């Protein structure tokens, strides 16, 4: 399960 | 946000932290 796939930008 | 960046950083580190602090 994704959790927290958090990402810059 | 700097914490968004830091955080993704730190887990270049982590992997570094966590596995080769048990293998090396």
């Amino acid at each position: 399960g994704p959790s927290q796939p958090t990402y810059p930008g | 946000p700097v914490e968004d960046l830091i955080r993704f950083y730190n887990d270049l580190q982590q992997y570094l932290n966590v596995v080769t602090r048990h293998r090396y």
